[PDB]
DNA sequence: ATGTACGGTAATATCCGTACAT
DNA sequence: ATGTACGGTAATATCCGTACAT
């Protein structure tokens, strides 16, 4: 709404951005700014696991079921920790 | 050598600290600091009491059952092993943990990009996760309240 | 190189910017170098997305001719 | 009594024809016509020799691998039974299978909305399908190469 | 590009629809016309089957593996198919 | 019944009508309320859909705000 | 009442021009 | 050369008006 975004590309590129936008219903516009905040988000965040497997499912399920005994080394650490 | 989550105070510096591999220096030395400031992450750093020898992320996330990610963890080359480093993460956990008493987490991923790493996350407990999945380790919130007794 | 400049002008709300120049900087790339580059992949794929719809589509015709006739 | 593919022509009537079911009479008799000419589908007809009695609609369809859909097939109350149904059958394999040798079809599928017309294509030979395919059944192309030798 | 289709709602259908176009980056035109021939796909071809699953997939290509023998009736069929 | 009306007027390509029209026609409705019906659960659908998103930030600043200080 | 339908003027938003910088 | 940047006039497309029909 109230700032901009300027830049400048090729013929080419420009011929393929605006074929894909009228082949999605889209202004270049509409085309390139989703396409660019809609990718931009698959960066600024991997807040997101989509751990879907048959075996790491299970595994994550597991471990918040049956919860594993820390271990030396972390308790080691742990040691180390308070100072 | 202590640690403390990052000051939002201006002129912080402390340059330089290789850690051996050049993708967490450069994002300790051109990434980090911002992402803290714009609330992307909270980074911690391992320093001295005069003002850098290491640093971590952590990242809220969901795996949607809600949990917090290590994404990155350095340790300079001067502290040479996994010593340091496993007492951040005791650290991190530590966080976590109370951020889980407070808000609700958990557990608690982690970033493992080559075998040296994950043979580290490994020895410190973290659940070996498969598939589409292979470069992210596991460990649960009540893992870390046993930690803690 | 070997290619020429053609701009183009489009708007924003500044809070959309935001996150569109920080994804842009963390890929070590300018504003113009990340718009231009996730809109022209993003552009080949819904280039040859269609094109096998096309292509489904022709085949179906296909089937559905000879579920006519004999001939 | 005959089958026959419906023919483009015009005044073509032939009103109503009672099957029992109100949802087939309606489509035979408000879309089934237009949906033929349209090519969204091909629509045969089972009549006597002065101009119905039965009719089926055929529809090319991908499971991609392509094949062929039968989706709606009845036969009036006059005619009882699974005998001219199963005939409409036959005659829609035969059909199918032309097609094949022409430009390819791996096999055919049928959609059943209840439990007796499950049980009539299951008394055919179609193999139930299950999950979110429980309404349809599938035949292959093979099976009926070895119905016509 | 060369038709068009009018019709009339209510100020709360309008307000809904308004708002999610807007949710969308799109205007009521594209939002419209988009969620109506792209619903209309789905009514007017259902030329496609999603057999995924463990047990129907394998039906499936057990059959198109192992091809069933034509049974009684089938062949009964089609005798009386000839005619 | 209970409400009013009040229009929307869009343009399209007469192949774009033929499916649409014949959707509306097999769906037993007219054009208006087959669009009209169509666009308004889908409007319901990404209206839904956004709030979850809102929904998901809001707990994820939540955690975020809790991963960082005792208090 | 509402579905279908045509077109003219308001609104928009697509373009250039113009700017200094690398 | 190209990235970033501001705004003014061309383009568009959003609105009503107007029509007869249910």
């Amino acid at each position: 709404k109230k700032q901009r975004i300027d830049l400048r590309l090729t013929d080419d590129d420009k011929s393929m951005i605006e074929e894909a936008a009228a082949i999605s219903n889209q202004s270049v516009s509409q085309f390139m700014l989703n396409s660019a905040s809609q990718r931009a988000a698959e960066v600024i965040e991997q807040h997101r696991r989509v751990i879907l497997n048959e075996e790491s499912w299970t595994r994550v399920m597991d471990a918040l079921s049956n919860p594993p005994s820390p271990g030396e080394k972390l308790k080691r650490a742990a040691k180390r920790l308070q100072g | 050598l202590t640690i403390e989550i990052l000051t939002d105070d201006a002129d912080y510096d402390l340059q330089r600290f290789d850690c051996g591999e050049e993708a967490l220096n450069l994002f300790l030395t051109t990434h980090l600091v911002r992402q803290h400031r714009n609330k992307i992450l909270r980074a911690y750093i391992l320093c001295r009491n005069t003002p850098v020898l290491g640093y971590y992320t952590l990242c809220g996330s969901c795996f949607n059952i809600p949990s917090v990610t290590l994404g990155r963890l350095a340790i300079d080359r001067s502290l040479q092993g996994q010593g340091w480093g496993a007492t951040l993460v005791a650290h991190a956990m530590k966080v976590v943990w109370s951020a889980s008493l407070a808000v609700g987490i958990h557990g608690l991923f982690v970033e493992a990009l080559n075998e040296k790493a994950h043979t580290f996350y490994k020895s410190l407990g973290f659940i070996p996760l498969v598939g589409e999945n292979e470069n992210a380790l596991f460990f649960p919130t009540k893992s870390i309240e046993l930690l803690f007794t």
